[PDB]
Order: structure tokens, then sequence, then C-alpha cells
């Protein structure tokens, strides 16, 4: 797609800014930034935020010509969730990675059918709400879900890669471990993939 | 056709809010139960609030409840984790319905001056909690939310449901 109708009053989207906790970094979205450099020509900041002291090191280079298409700010800054906006300043900011994720995505243009993008919202809703602060009871139960899913697609929610894959995989990186099969092999697609490579790195 | 079996012990006042909403756009019957489910075809189904509001408001096409560009759809989808997490919660009320607040200074409606999925979740939790009511019964409640909730309620589709499903 690639269009700019994204705000129906305001200009067409430039820059986008994100709030981020570096006690707490979000590794959907560093993957989801590698994602649309392959299809975008984007200009990177890391700010840090006054009311931040220390940020680690592999944190701040974490993003290290003519004209730009898309503008990334990434702010380490001391909130409880992380936010996104699209000015400097604004009121009702989308917090949680998981929309930030479905958005950042979205920028692709890629469409489904109402089921699929249901799915698609489904899994996503699950990294966060379950699996992300989930008792190993309830770890155990999405990891047997996706196995099921797996055996299915080769992707979560289908046949090609989805916001459902990268968010899922990137939580699963950042929480006693079973692994079934299918699960572990759509682990190895994932990582093959360079986007997610990389910024798995930088989290060290 | 398309059906939905909701658990009638504690209705999702929300989804089926939806479903009035989407009635004339979209043939829908519902069915008591003890759990939440909609079935869409031979076996492809939701369980969760949230899924089952987004698919319903996807088909639902001349509602629009799911906004009218990227940038409302991603506002809409905000306010589903917000009532799912922040909301859907005892601790921290106080600073939760504070943002809430801040939010609808300047709004009528939650997202883009239009009923939206935004507006039935977030309803829907704010009167199943109880922190809510409390403030109610006291006249300690923030000043936009009782303007946006009392807006909301005294439409006759949130009555209709109400009438039909709240237990309380």
């Amino acid at each position: 797609d690639l269009n700019s109708v994204l705000g129906k009053d305001y200009g067409a989207l430039k820059d986008i800014v994100i709030n981020a906790n570096p006690a707490s970094p979000p590794l959907s979205l560093l993957v989801l930034h590698r994602l649309l450099c392959e299809h975008f020509r984007v200009l990177s900041t890391v700010h840090t935020h006054s009311s931040v002291k220390s940020v680690p090191e592999n944190l701040l280079k974490c993003f290290g010509r003519q004209d730009y298409q898309l503008g990334f700010t990434l702010i380490w800054k001391n909130v409880p969730k992380t936010q996104m906006k699209f000015s400097i300043q604004t009121m009702c900011p989308i917090e949680g990675e998981g929309n930030i994720a479905r958005f950042l995505f979205s920028l692709f243009g890629q469409k489904h059918n109402a089921v699929n993008a249901t799915l698609i919202d489904s899994w996503v809703d699950i990294a966060i709400f379950q699996l992300k602060e989930g008792s190993s009871k309830e770890k155990a139960a999405v990891f047997r879900s996706m196995n099921s899913a797996l055996g299915k697609s080769p992707w979560l929610a289908g046949n090609e890669l989805t916001v459902a894959d990268v968010v899922l995989w990137s939580v699963l990186q950042q929480i006693s471990v079973t692994v079934p099969a299918n699960v572990q092999r759509w682990m190895r697609s994932c990582e093959n993939l360079a986007p997610f490579n990389t910024a798995l790195k930088l989290l060290k | 056709t398309l059906s939905l079996t909701v658990n009638s012990g504690d209705p999702p006042l929300g989804a089926l809010l939806a479903v009035e909403h989407v009635k004339d756009d979209v043939s829908i019957s519902v069915e008591e139960g003890k759990e939440n489910i909609l079935h869409v075809s031979e076996n492809v189904i939701f369980t969760d609030v949230n899924s089952i509001l987004r698919y319903l408001a996807r088909v639902a096409t001349t509602a629009g409840l799911y906004g009218s560009n990227l940038m409302e759809h991603t506002e809409i989808d905000h306010w589903l984790e917000f009532s799912a997490t922040k909301l859907s919660s005892c601790d921290s009320f106080t600073s939760t319905i504070n943002e809430l607040n801040h939010c609808l200074s300047l709004r009528t409606y939650l997202v883009g001056n239009s009923l939206s999925l935004a507006d039935l979740c977030v309803w829907a939790t704010l009167k199943g909690n109880a922190a809510w009511q409390e403030q109610l019964k006291q006249k300690k409640a923030p000043v936009h939310v009782k303007r946006w909730f009392g807006f909301l309620e005294a439409q006759q589709a949130f009555q209709s449901v109400g009438t039909k499903w709240d237990v309380s």
C-alpha cells in the first residue's frame, strides 16, 4: 500500500514518537522498526528523558540521505506502559506495545478478511494478556495453543508472517521451559529473519 | 448464520451492546449459556470478549464501530486494552479514572465524534466496576466521565441491553 491517508483531518504521517521504559525494553517494537526500515526510509533517533538516569549503552545505540518517508523517535522515559504519539504533544497517547505493534505493521498494507484480521489480533492479545504476566499454568496453556495452530500453519495466523508472529515471539524472549516442536520450529523460522535476529542482539 | 452464545451469568454487556448496534446491518442471534462464544463458520470461533467485539465491528460495515482510518483504528484498540486491563481492576482505580477523565475533557465520544467499540467496551467495564459506582454513591466521580457515561446510559440501545441483561 504505502499510502498516507492514515489521519483523516490532520496531515499525512511523518513522525512517530514512542516513549518506552528502559527497565522494560519493547523488543517487539525494536523488531518492527527493523522491519519498517526494509520497506521505508526511516530517520531514527533515540532520546533519554530528564526523569531517567543511566540508560544502558545497548539501549542508547539501538538504532545506530535526501529525504525520509518516516521519522522514528524513541524516547526512553519512566513510563508504566509504552506510548505512541504523532506530534510533539498530545492528550490521549496510544498505550501498550501490542497496540503500537498493530499500527506499525499495518503501514505495510497487507489486508486481511474480517476473520483473519481478528485472529491476528487475538494472538497479539494472548501474548500481552496471558503469556506476558502469566503463571506457568498459563504459560503452558499458551504454548499449547500455539503448537496446535503451528501444526496447521507455518505462521501463527496463516501462511504469511503477521504482527501476531512478531509480538508473541518478542514477548517469549523476555520471560522452567518445555517447548513443543511446532513452536520450536516457528522460533527458528523467525530467528532466521534479519530483523528479528539483530534486535535480539541489542538486548544482549 | 452468525450466532453468539453468551454467559448469562456475567453477561458481556459490551458485546451485547455491539450486537444491538449491528442487527439491522447483520443477521445475528443470541443464545443463553455458561460461556462466551461467537460461531462464525463451521468451526471458527471467538471466545474472548475483545475478539468478538472486533469481528462484529469488522463485519458490520454500516455501523462504523471500528473507526474510519488507521489512526482511529489504533485508538479504538488502545481503549480495548485499557478496558480489559486498567479498568478490569480493583487497584489504582483513581489513577485510571483520572486518565479517562482527561481524555474525555474535549471529546464527546472516545474516538472520532461517533459511537465506536471504544465507547462500548469502556462503558460496559465501567458499569460492572464496583469502584465506579461507589464513586457514584459518593458523588466523588470525575466530571467528564460522568457526562459521557450519562450520555451513553440514556440512549435507547444502552437501556435495552441494560434492562434485559444487567445483573446488579
